[PDB]
């Protein structure tokens, strides 16, 4: 929460427990739906994942564009100091 | 085809209320696990949540999914508040029946059913 | 062509008030229903010996189903099915067929005594008497399939009420 | 019966284990007599349970089945333990204290002689220190519950809805993942 | 109504009313079991003439 | 000596009691016979949360009050006195310090339960 | 032999305590409850015959299925019965409780309370009499009297 | 001698208590136009026995969330307390006589509370909580009168002894000074002993049954025959202190018989009254014991220590 | 005909209304034998 660098290693910490992404295929900039194959609910179970990582509520019309981990950890330094 | 809506003027608000539902549904799964003390992994419920989800994933009416919403809200007031008991919440685990014959010669070797 | 219950206002005289301050301190009306339970103790109960005394019952009453036979032995059911046309719970249920001298009989008269709901109904429908609800009540079962009569039991039924049911049918018969 | 009977199906179960068992019941009710005895720590035999609903439709199956007449099927658990780790289980999906201890062979028969002098029935006996002190035997050309269609439930499922009988309300409401598993030889 | 004296008169005093005017247990007073046969009259329909239904 | 005697017998013969109880009938203990009992439906919670005491302020000033027949007891025997209108005059004292209490109480509407 | 003749005693003295002092539980569900009321009324009077109510599961011996039971309420019969202590007995009461009566065919009855529970005595009727209700009764008596406990337990 | 002595005491105060069972059922019955047990036995007299059987063979059902220890610990301490609050009763003489047995039975009444009021948290059930505060609201209820009724009533006596208060009433029966404070001190063991209209701790319409709902039979049978002992032991303790009878020192059996027939009308009594009331509801309880009963009874403790001062009439200590 | 029928002069008047007979002493009274019992057991 401090700096960017923890936040994003943070981020592919929590997508890496996540396991119906394989983390082979895990960059930074790895869209979900055309590159990593999920559904839409696993990317809603995503960033509820973030919400039990961060902790703190992401509404609806700003958690359906985090389409890839650079989008979230973008989104968490917007919504901080960093 | 002017017809009135329910919640949603199109599918873009009624697929936001089906997000907002998965997501009550996936943060009760645990507390449904504990107090009524079920004998399954949080896993295991979370996956039977996503199969409910996923068996109404075909509709493309925004009136439906707007009642489906409902009805699913419905089920999580039920399920929050303890009004469903052990067996109702295991009830969508179908474990006392049989697996029924999926394939032709199977059906065929049981009975008449198509 | 109405009355107003409690719209009594009590007097105000120092009479009534000392009455009522009695009554207060003095407890009157819990005597009174320590009297009213008191006089009940004294009294002869109501309790029937049973299984040795009876409540008393009528020749309307209906109880146990028994299929009647005609004063030569000749049953009377003759397969017109609208005792199960009329029950409201669809208890019976026939099978007929011209027996082995062309008469028009049954096969198969079952009657589920756990869906029948006793309103006699098919003793009203029934033209020629056969069907009947008899006087019989004390025929509890210990097992669920006792009560799932087939032709022979409701003809045993007969057989074995029918000095009472005939009676009874003697009595009423008028009424019908 | 294989003599009087020659297409008669002979079913091998291992150690059954379900609601109404004498085997994880049996391991439970070791936290009123004591700290749990055990034959050498019980880490010189191994168990492979088997779940008694796979029991049940390995015998309705070989009811349906015509090949399962004159066989001899053995059905076992996915998982072989040993006896000290399945116990460490046992009290650890219960949340008992498990603190067990050596009880040499010529004394742990003197308590299951000890028990069986009751008219009811025993809590014990030395014929179930013997068996319960013998190893599940490995008999790999004997077909089991896979060869039925029956696939075998390991006890870290099951575990849950048979112990959570044995547990004290402090610890009542815990959960199946809550515990870390036995170790599998 | 078999009761003595003694105990009518304690229990009519108890309950502060007459008691054996107005029993709750009945006796020979009620209606017999065993009755005439009834003849019981019909309809204003049951006539031979100026009996269409359509009217 | 023969309080203590009177006193274990009565707990041994209500301990005998109950240890022929437990052990002479037979058991058919399962996980749903020793679920706890809500008319048939499953509790909605535990019966250890907070059941929030309506008549609190009665509860406290009966911890005021029992100390008075702490100092009201002795009054039979204070009666056998040889200063006795002294012994009165207290007494009453008493009483109507208490009652002016109690008074107190009513007016307040201390002894009316909250809600 | 003479354990077998003590046994004997026995069992009749435990049969006799339980059918002597049989507490039924405070549980109706529709018409027949207001018949089973009537068996507790002071003409046919149940208590004469040691047969009271108590409110609790826990203390009860007997659970009389007295009506109609849906589907919404068949887990609370169950649950109820499961908080009986063993020895309990189940009378069915009236066409629905026994096999699912007048609402036989519907969506929401369970047919018959013997899907739920073992059944011991069924007692038919629309509703049946307090009269019928209570020779029910007099008949688990009499099924409780021929228990055979200890000297099956003897014999095995 | 004196084991035997204590046999004799308790163990016919266990059988009176199984009559009571049939007495109160009986009574209860004729009371509502019915009859009681009269098929078990000739006229009912061997269906205690048979209850008494029944409750012993009856599986115990220790329940899953019961905090075990107090839970076995409460009818123990229920059916201890209820034996051992009969050894000051003088019968014309008390097993122990003790000097301030008055305050034994009182500290005792005190001690019998949290049977009920553990049994209630032990059972950790819903409306075994609801039963257990109820004991507690009703306890706090009588308990503030309790004590003062009884000290005015002894004011009369001039001591805490028990076997004195015969000796007080030998020329008149203590009720005829004292009927107010006689018909006060009748309800609070009304509401002491938990018997109707002040049920209110086995309510079996507002509860199922209460603190003892959890409790099986075996447990449930040391609930049901301490609190009939304790209402049988009330009733001997309100005869000894308005209604104490005529005694003989050469003849103790008339004193017996005299006090034995008056306590037992005071039991029929309690069975009338249980027989014939709706039941309260629990905070009238205590606007009743504390609004009500309480200024008079400090009106009345006032008036019962000025009065022996009065009238030169103190009672002795000795 | 013979039919269920009231008879020819009708049935007896039928009681329907409130008879709570107004029993016991008055208040003077209880109170004059309470404070009586008192003076007797006072002396
Ligand atoms: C009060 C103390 C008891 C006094 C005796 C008593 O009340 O007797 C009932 C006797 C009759 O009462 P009832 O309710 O009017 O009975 C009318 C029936 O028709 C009378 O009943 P019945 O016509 O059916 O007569 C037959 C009846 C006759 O009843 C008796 O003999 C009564 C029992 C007397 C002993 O005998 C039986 O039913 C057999 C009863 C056997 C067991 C009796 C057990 C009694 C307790 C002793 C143990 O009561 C009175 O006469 C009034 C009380 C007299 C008190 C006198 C002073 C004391
Ligand atoms: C204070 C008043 C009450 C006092 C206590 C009651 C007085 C009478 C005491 C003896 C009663 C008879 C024995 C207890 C009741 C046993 C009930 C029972 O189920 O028994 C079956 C049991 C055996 O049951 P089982 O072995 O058939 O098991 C059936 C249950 N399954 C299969 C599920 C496990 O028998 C006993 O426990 C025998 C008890 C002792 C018998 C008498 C010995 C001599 C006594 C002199
Ligand atoms: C022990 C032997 C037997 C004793 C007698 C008892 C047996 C009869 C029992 C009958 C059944 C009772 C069952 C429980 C009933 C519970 C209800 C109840 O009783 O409520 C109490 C009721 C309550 O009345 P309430 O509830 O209607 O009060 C309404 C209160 N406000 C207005 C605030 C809402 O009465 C009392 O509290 C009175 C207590 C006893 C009074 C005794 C007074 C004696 C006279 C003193 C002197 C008077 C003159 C003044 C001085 C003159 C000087 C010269
Ligand atoms: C000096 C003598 C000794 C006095 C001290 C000893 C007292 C012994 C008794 C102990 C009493 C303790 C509790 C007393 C509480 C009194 C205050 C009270 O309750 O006032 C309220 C009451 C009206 O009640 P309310 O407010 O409507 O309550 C609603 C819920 N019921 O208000 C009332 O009802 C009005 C109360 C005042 C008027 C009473 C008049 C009585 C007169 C009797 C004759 C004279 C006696 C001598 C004393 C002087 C009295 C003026
Ligand atoms: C302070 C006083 C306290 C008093 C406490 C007791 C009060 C009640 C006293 C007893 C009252 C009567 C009891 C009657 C019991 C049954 C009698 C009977 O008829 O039993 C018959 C039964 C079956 O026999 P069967 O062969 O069927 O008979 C066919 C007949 N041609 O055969 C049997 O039942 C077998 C025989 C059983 C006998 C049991 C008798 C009762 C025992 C009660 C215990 C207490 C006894 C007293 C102790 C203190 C005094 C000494
Ligand atoms: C964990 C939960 C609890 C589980 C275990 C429960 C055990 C039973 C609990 C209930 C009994 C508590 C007893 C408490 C002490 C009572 C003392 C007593 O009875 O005193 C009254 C009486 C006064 O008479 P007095 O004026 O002394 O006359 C003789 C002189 N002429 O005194 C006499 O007559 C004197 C006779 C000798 C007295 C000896 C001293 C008292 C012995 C106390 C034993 C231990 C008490 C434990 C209390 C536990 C409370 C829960
Ligand atoms: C423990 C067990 C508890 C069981 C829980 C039961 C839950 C049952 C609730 C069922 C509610 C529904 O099914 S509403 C879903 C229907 N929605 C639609 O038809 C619209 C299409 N929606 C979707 O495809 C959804 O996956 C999304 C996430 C909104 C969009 O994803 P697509 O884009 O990729
Ligand atoms: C104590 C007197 C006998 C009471 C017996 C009650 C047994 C349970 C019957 C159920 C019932 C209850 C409680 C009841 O209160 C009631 O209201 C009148 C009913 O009818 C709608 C019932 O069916
Ligand atoms: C040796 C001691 C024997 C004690 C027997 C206890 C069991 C008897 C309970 C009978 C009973 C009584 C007296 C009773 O008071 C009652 O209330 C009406 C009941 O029904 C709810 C009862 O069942
Ligand atoms: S009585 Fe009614 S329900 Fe029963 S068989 Fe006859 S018609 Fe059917
Ligand atoms: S109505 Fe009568 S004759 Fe006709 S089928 Fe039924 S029983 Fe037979
Ligand atoms: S069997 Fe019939 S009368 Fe009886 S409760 Fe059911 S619906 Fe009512």
């Amino acid at each position: 929460p401090l700096t960017l660098e923890g936040i994003k290693d943070r981020v592919l910490y929590v997508l890496k427990l996540y396991d119906k992404i394989d983390p082979e295929k895990l960059s930074v900039n790895s869209h979900f739906m055309k590159d990593l194959g999920l559904d839409s609910l696993d990317q809603v179970e995503i960033i509820m994942a973030m919400e039990d990582e961060f902790g703190f509520e992401i509404p609806d019309i700003d958690a359906e564009k985090l389409m890839c981990p650079q989008e979230i950890v973008d989104y968490i330094a917007d919504k901080k100091d960093v | 085809t002017s017809v009135k809506p329910i919640f949603s003027r199109d599918m873009n608000e009624a697929k936001r209320r089906v997000r907002e539902l998965y997501r009550a549904w996936y943060r009760e799964v645990p507390n449904t696990v504990h107090l009524f003390q079920l004998d399954i992994s949080v896993k295991q419920g979370r996956d039977k949540v996503r199969e409910m989800f996923k068996k109404n994933a075909h509709v493309t009416d925004p009136r439906v999914v707007d009642l489906l919403v409902i009805k699913g809200k419905m089920e999580l007031e039920e399920t929050i508040n303890v009004w469903k008991q052990r067996t109702h919440v295991m009830r969508f685990f179908h474990e006392t029946e049989a697996p029924r014959p999926k394939d032709f010669l199977s059906k065929f070797y049981v009975g008449h059913d198509p | 062509t109405y009355k107003y219950v409690n719209l009594r206002e009590p007097s105000m005289d120092m009479k009534s008030v000392t009455d009522r301050a009695a009554q207060t301190l003095l407890w009157t009306e819990l005597i009174r229903g320590l009297g009213m339970t008191l006089s009940y103790l004294f009294r002869e109960p109501a309790t029937i010996n049973y299984p040795f005394e009876k409540g008393p019952l009528s020749p309307r009453f209906r109880g146990e189903h028994a299929l009647r036979r005609y004063p030569s032995g000749e049953e009377r059911c003759i397969a017109c099915k609208l005792c199960e046309a009329v029950c409201p719970a669809q208890a019976i249920t026939i099978e007929a067929e011209p027996r082995a001298d062309g008469s028009r009989r049954t096969t198969r008269y079952d009657i589920d005594m756990t869906k029948c709901i006793y309103c006699g109904f098919c003793q009203e429908a029934c033209p020629v008497d056969a069907i009947v609800e008899g006087p019989n009540f004390e025929f509890s079962t210990e097992t669920h399939e006792e009560l799932l009569y087939n032709k022979e039991k409701l003809l045993n039924n007969g057989d074995k009420w029918e000095a009472e049911i005939a009676a009874n049918i003697q009595a009423d018969y008028l009424y019908r | 019966v294989r003599e009087t009977f020659p297409e008669a199906t002979i079913i091998k179960p291992a150690d059954i284990f379900g609601r109404e068992d004498r085997f994880l019941n049996y391991f439970a009710n070791i936290r009123w007599f004591g700290g749990v005895p055990l034959i050498s720590l019980g880490k010189k035999t191994v168990k492979q349970p088997v779940y008694i609903v796979d029991v049940t439709k390995g015998i309705i199956n070989a009811i349906k089945d015509p090949d399962a007449r004159g066989k001899t099927f053995a059905f076992v658990g996915p998982n072989r333990y040993l006896l000290f780790d399945l116990v460490q289980y046992v009290f650890a999906v219960a949340h008992r204290p498990f603190l067990p201890y050596p009880m040499p062979h010529f004394a742990y028969r003197w308590i299951g002689r000890l028990f069986e002098i009751s008219p009811f029935e025993p809590w014990t006996t030395r014929d179930k220190v013997e068996r319960i002190h013998t190893t599940d035997r490995t008999l790999p050309h004997l077909p089991g519950l896979e060869d039925l269609g029956v696939q075998a439930t390991p006890l870290e499922l099951k575990a849950i809805e048979v112990l959570r009988r044995h547990r004290t309300y402090r610890w009542l409401s815990s959960e199946i993942e809550d515990v870390q598993p036995a170790k599998t030889v | 109504a078999s009761a003595t004296r003694l105990i009518q008169g304690l229990r009519n005093w108890a309950s502060g009313r007459d008691l054996q005017a107005k029993l709750q247990l009945r006796y020979q007073e009620i209606s017999k079991r065993t009755q005439p046969p009834p003849k019981l009259p019909v309809g204003p329909s049951h006539r031979l003439s100026n009996n269409y239904y359509c009217a | 000596m023969n309080l203590m005697i009177t006193l274990l017998t009565n707990f041994t013969l209500a301990t005998l009691l109950v240890t022929i109880a437990f052990w002479l009938p037979q058991l058919n203990v399962y996980s749903e016979k020793t679920s706890p009992y809500e008319c048939g439906f499953d509790p909605m919670g535990s019966a250890r949360l907070p059941f929030s005491m309506k008549f609190f302020l009665v509860a406290i000033t009966f911890l005021l009050f029992d100390l008075e027949i702490a100092l009201l007891l002795p009054l039979p025997w204070a009666s056998q006195t040889t200063n006795l209108n002294t012994m009165l005059t207290m007494a009453l004292l008493l009483i109507f310090l208490l009652a002016v209490s109690l008074a107190y109480e009513w007016t307040q509407k201390g002894l009316e339960w909250t809600e | 032999s003479r354990g077998e003749y003590v046994v004997a005693k026995l069992d009749d003295l435990i049969n006799w305590a339980r059918r002597s002092s049989l507490w039924p539980m405070t549980f109706g569900l529709a018409c027949c409850a207001v018949e089973m009321m009537h068996m507790a009324a002071p003409r046919y009077d149940m208590d004469r015959f040691g047969v009271v109510f108590r409110a609790s599961p826990r203390q009860s011996d007997v659970m009389i299925v007295a009506g109609t039971l849906t589907n919404k309420m068949a887990p609370a019969l169950r649950k109820v019965y499961d908080q009986m202590p063993e020895p309990r007995y189940v009378v069915s009461m009236g066409s629905c409780a026994n096999g699912g009566g007048y609402y036989h065919y519907s969506y929401s009855v369970v047919r018959g309370c013997d899907r739920i529970v073992p059944v011991d005595i069924y007692v038919p009727g629309c509703p049946p009499t307090a009269e019928a209700l209570l020779y029910g009764i007099l008949q688990l008596q009499k099924k409780i009297k021929r228990e055979k406990r200890l000297r099956i337990w003897y014999r095995r | 001698m004196f084991m035997i002595n204590v046999l004799t005491l308790i163990i016919p105060i266990l059988l009176a208590v199984a009559f009571l069972t049939l007495v109160e059922r009986k009574v209860l019955g004729y009371m509502q136009f019915r009859k009681g047990p009269n098929v078990v036995g000739p006229y009912g007299l061997l269906q205690p026995i048979a209850d008494a059987i029944k409750l012993f063979i009856k599986e115990p059902l220790r329940p899953a969330t019961s905090s075990i220890s107090m839970f076995i610990l409460a009818p123990i301490l229920a059916l201890t307390l209820a034996l051992t609050m009969w050894i000051p009763l003088p019968m014309p003489y008390p097993l122990i006589n003790m000097n301030l047995g008055v305050l034994f039975m009182l500290a005792m009444s005190s001690l019998a509370v949290y049977s009920i009021l553990w049994s209630g948290w032990a059972s950790n059930s819903k409306y075994a909580l609801i039963g257990a505060l109820r004991a507690v609201a009703q306890t706090i209820s009588y308990e503030v009168t309790l004590a003062i009724i009884l000290l005015s009533v002894l004011l009369m006596n001039g001591s805490f002894t028990l076997s004195t208060l015969i000796i007080t009433q030998e020329q008149v029966w203590l009720i005829f000074p004292a009927w107010p404070l006689a018909m006060m001190w009748f309800i609070s063991t009304l509401a002491e002993t938990n018997r109707a209209p002040f049920d209110l701790t086995e309510g079996e319409s507002e509860l199922v049954s209460g603190f003892n709902v959890e409790y099986a039979a075996g447990p449930f049978a040391l609930f049901f025959m301490a609190e009939y002992a304790n209402i049988i032991m009330m009733n001997i303790f309100t005869t000894t202190l308005f209604l104490g009878a005529f005694h003989n020192p050469y003849m103790p059996e008339l004193y017996t018989i005299n006090f034995t027939i008056k306590s037992l009308l005071l039991s029929i009594t309690f069975l009338w009254i249980r027989a014939s009331y709706p039941r309260f509801r629990y905070d009238q309880l205590m606007h009743l014991l504390w609004k009500n009963f309480l200024p008079l009874t400090l009106a009345l403790c006032m008036w019962h220590v000025s009065l022996p001062i009065l009238l030169s009439s103190i009672p002795p200590q000795t | 005909v013979k039919q269920d029928m009231p008879p020819v002069g009708g049935y007896g008047p039928i009681d329907y209304k409130r008879n709570l007979p107004r029993r016991g002493l008055s208040g003077y009274s209880m109170f004059a034998v309470g404070i009586g019992a008192l003076l007797f057991g006072y002396w």
